[PDB]
């Protein structure tokens, strides 16, 4: 199939049922290790993906480093990385760097930046490598007791494609079926 | 006077050369005495042949200068002799006792209030916004609220960064205690 | 007491109980009120029975702590509920003028010198064996000795490690302000 057109990169999504609601976690699946323009346009293709399911996008991005706290080569890409997405698309709410616990709490983030441009809970979290997404996403599958998903949903190609897993269930195969026609039926991009 | 003071040929020579131009014994009269008083200074101290283009341009508008470090006794010579100089208006940063009772046992002559201003770190009206405006600079560069309350009481060279910033002062001159990096650090990040 | 008193179940229930237990009307006789106590707590502070074996080893033979972060509030409360627990030996770092106008506002019921000992860092007997000894492990890492006098001076958590070093105390509890990575550079370092 290959890229649609204006795109270099592909990733994928995962959604999820914490307490605090929906969430999508990315990159799950394709980049072992991105750079700032790689997550810029990934960031992107998930906030149009979100948007699809009627809700409106919410995108934090996480580190380690908290606010600049620290100067480790991915702290500073996620930097390069939100300074680009503020570029492209002026009108999306997006903050970071910052800790799992302020992107998911008004509280916690409201204490120690009491500006940022964030409101409520972000139902968008991206993470440096595919380590880390996979490892949270997997504990946060299994410790959220319902232990059922959304994914992986898979953005970047031509054509309305998906790929999933083996231990897939028949509820995940439906949904997916569901949403791959959903993106069929308005004209590929 | 000791007999090493230095200013002892630059207060003594002028004034036997005058008592020369009076009574009519000289017979190579100077035009005027402040070259000859330069002249002599520079045999003093060995660099004012290098920096009298700076003094002489300096001493036309005195700015404002912070020494954060206000409590040596090295920085409370060179406030001393910057007064006398006339080169000046030094700020100083300190507890106001300790400053005192330094200038009382060095026997300067400087006095507070008058030819330079002390700003009590421990305790200033101007913490909240000072130290509001630091987080406000570096939220970004890992630097919580409490983190600037307490580099506002424990550092005196972030508060002269911040005053200078704020043009309250002009210059800062600060580095004489501790490492280099990190005073060159607040300097850039400020 | 305030309806919210978390203390209030521990020190009614097992009064209820052994009313109870002398009227006679108990139909199920409890066999110690130490374990009720215990489980109370569990359901009181939800760690209770995670940390039950820490505890029961650690009051068997108290030692000695060092906080050096000896004015924060939260600080004050633990070392009133370790006094309580007969948990450990406290030892803080500060300014006792502060300290003691604290525990007065905040309304504990610890006595400094009875229950917990207080070292003024600003001003203690043991300053130049400190420094000296700060020194001479740093010296090869590019520390001064005018820098060792100043972090002494100003750095609890340095006075801290020292303490520990040397032992005056057996182990230390630091950190509750500020970065990590510096707490953990001394203690690295020390």
């Amino acid at each position: 199939f290959g890229y649609r057109d204006g795109v270099h990169t592909a990733g994928a999504m995962n959604a999820l049922l914490l307490p605090s609601g929906n969430t999508f976690i990315a990159d799950t699946y394709v980049n072992d290790e991105p750079d700032a323009e790689e997550l810029a346009e990934i960031t992107l293709m998930a906030a149009e993906t979100v948007r699809r399911f009627g809700i409106e996008p919410r995108v934090a991005l996480l580190s380690h480093s908290n606010f600049g706290s620290s100067d480790c080569p991915s702290s500073s890409k996620m930097r390069q990385a939100l300074e680009l997405v503020r570029e492209r698309a002026p009108e999306l709410m997006i903050d970071g760097e910052m800790h799992g616990d302020a992107a998911l709490v008004e509280a916690i983030r409201n204490d120690r930046m009491p500006d940022s441009s964030l409101k409520g809970s972000a139902n968008i979290l991206v993470m440096p490598n595919m380590e880390a997404a996979r490892i949270s996403y997997n504990l946060l599958r299994v410790s959220s007791s319902e232990g059922v998903t959304v994914g992986p949903v898979l953005m970047g190609v031509a054509k309305p494609v998906h790929v999933l897993t083996p231990i897939a269930s028949v509820r995940r195969i439906v949904n997916m079926v569901a949403l791959a026609v959903v993106e069929a039926q308005t004209q590929p991009l | 006077p000791k007999p090493f003071d230095p200013r002892l040929i630059v207060k003594i020579a002028p004034a036997v050369a005058k008592a020369a131009m009076e009574s009519g014994v000289a017979t190579r009269p100077i035009a005027d005495f402040d070259v000859y008083i330069d002249k002599l200074t520079e045999f003093v101290y060995k660099t004012n042949l290098f920096m009298k283009p700076i003094f002489s341009q300096a001493r036309k508008a005195p700015k404002r200068v912070v020494l954060p470090e206000g409590e040596e006794a090295r920085v409370l010579h060179a406030t001393q002799e910057l007064v006398t100089l006339g080169l000046a208006k030094p700020i100083l940063i300190g507890r106001p006792n300790v400053i005192e009772m330094r200038i009382q046992k060095l026997g300067l002559q400087i006095k507070a209030g008058v030819d330079f201003e002390i700003v009590n770190n421990e305790s200033d009206p101007r913490f909240k916004e000072y130290w509001t405006e630091y987080f406000q600079i570096m939220k970004r560069r890992g630097v919580t609220q409490e983190q600037a309350q307490r580099a506002l009481i424990s550092n005196p060279t972030v508060i002269g960064a911040i005053m200078v910033q704020r043009g309250e002062a002009d210059a800062m001159i600060c580095g004489t205690v501790g490492d280099y990096h990190e005073h060159f650090s607040v300097v850039k990040n400020v």
